[PDB]
């Protein structure tokens, strides 16, 4: 397996190398949008970033090495986790503010335009605040993103075949974490520093799952109200669930 | 499945 | 300032020990639960009664104290159940595929079934129950887990104190491993599976309290006015 | 008003 021969530093290069470019919305300043139109931009910005999540997902180290059912698992679990991460990233630069899109940032008090929005919208700031809080930096948020690729699914998967299967992404994940402490000891961080900056970071990962829990129920509430129009593949996904 | 189609090219 | 930040690493895990709540019985219905009702009965009684003892526990956790009243209200409303849930699973190591909801009540998947939209709930706590036995999961990390979940799962909901005492709780859980011998990099290994296995208990407490919501709403059991209002602090 | 509140105070 050429993913668990990989240095630290060539795992950070393969993970920035892979990561998926920012989309832009069809959002129009002079145009009004309703609560449901605005659904819709936000709804057709994340199905075309779902297209592009899935190729970045076969160059994650490893990924490639499951089984086509392992690897449709993992990213029904842990797609919208993926899109909420890269969201409060993005939009890390911009206190009160969440970057949808280069020509689209929204706050909060525009987030009351879609019933249900508030809230999560008010989560997604606060991991925003605590990026900003821990000054996370870049190598480390794309480690972020491999483990809950890795991690989200790998307790809800039969034989010892599907066993073996998930022992291989255990080693992957040690693998990443192995890279998040190679980051901060180059960074001058003590041993003591490093063991409490690696917890923060997979702490927040807690954070991020609730926000997808909360997230897929505003998902499946808006669908069956049937105002915003949903993509075939987004309502694939949000079945998954 | 669309996400099994699109792993798969 | 708080005495929690002063401890020990080894007197936080003696209070961490010490706080433990006891282990407590089911009602002594002589007969394998089968019925919805009997079930949901059952089990909802005793997570009543575990909710009192939890929040005793959380009082004499370090540092948690020393926070307002409306931020301990906070945390526990965010947590409880996620307490809960490692707590089961904790207990339910050392027998697997079941679950000891208590030592006069051990069920396994079979019995999930009983209820409707249970059986899937049943099967993530067993899974995780088997993760932390093939972790050699300790006691002592057990409680350590436990507070990390308390101090964590609210936090980002509002700060400076409560990332004190999570660091603190960091160094106590390292401290741990390298007293057991453990090299570094099975130190930093270790502590990044078993904070892992947290987003783990954090979605199966989010599809518990959506299991919960909907029990509510079919009236197949009455509920107490106390867990009424931990499930409805989650709106 | 809560039950929590008081328990924790008790
Ligand atoms: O960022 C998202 O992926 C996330 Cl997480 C939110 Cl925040 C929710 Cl919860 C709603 Cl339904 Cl409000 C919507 Cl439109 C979706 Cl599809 C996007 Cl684009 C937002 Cl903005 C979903 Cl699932
Ligand atoms: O362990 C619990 O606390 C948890 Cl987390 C489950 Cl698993 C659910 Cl989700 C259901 Cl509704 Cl199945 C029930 Cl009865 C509750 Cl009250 C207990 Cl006692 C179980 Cl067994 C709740 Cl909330």
């Amino acid at each position: 397996s050429l993913a668990l021969s990989l240095t630290a530093d060539q795992m950070v290069s393969a993970l920035l190398d892979a990561e998926p470019p920012i989309l832009y919305s069809e959002y129009d300043p002079t145009r009004p949008f309703s609560e449901a139109s605005m659904m819709g931009l936000l709804t057709n910005l994340a199905d075309r970033e779902l297209v592009h999540m899935i190729n970045w997902a076969k160059r994650v180290p490893g990924f490639v090495d499951l089984t086509l059912h392992d690897q449709v698992h993992l990213l029904e679990c842990a797609w919208l986790e993926i899109l909420m991460i890269g969201l409060v990233w993005r939009s890390m630069e911009h206190p009160g503010k969440l970057l949808f899109a280069p020509n689209l940032l929204l706050d909060r008090n525009q987030g009351k335009c879609v019933e249900g929005m508030v809230e999560i919208f008010d989560m997604l700031l606060a991991t925003s605040s605590r990026f900003r809080m821990m000054n996370l930096q870049g190598e480390e948020f794309v480690c972020l993103k491999s483990i809950i690729l890795l991690n989200s699914g790998v307790y809800t998967f039969s034989t010892l075949k599907s066993l073996e299967e998930k022992d291989h992404i255990h080693r992957v994940l040690d693998k990443i974490t192995d890279t998040l402490i190679h980051l901060m000891a180059k960074a001058g961080l003590t041993l003591q520093q490093q063991h409490q900056r690696l917890a923060q970071l997979l702490l927040i990962l807690s954070h991020i799952r609730h926000m997808s829990n909360k997230g897929m129920e505003h998902l499946y509430s808006m669908k069956c109200k049937n105002v915003v129009p949903l993509s075939d593949l987004l309502l694939e996904m949000l079945d998954a669930h | 499945k669309i996400l099994h189609r699109l792993l798969q090219e």
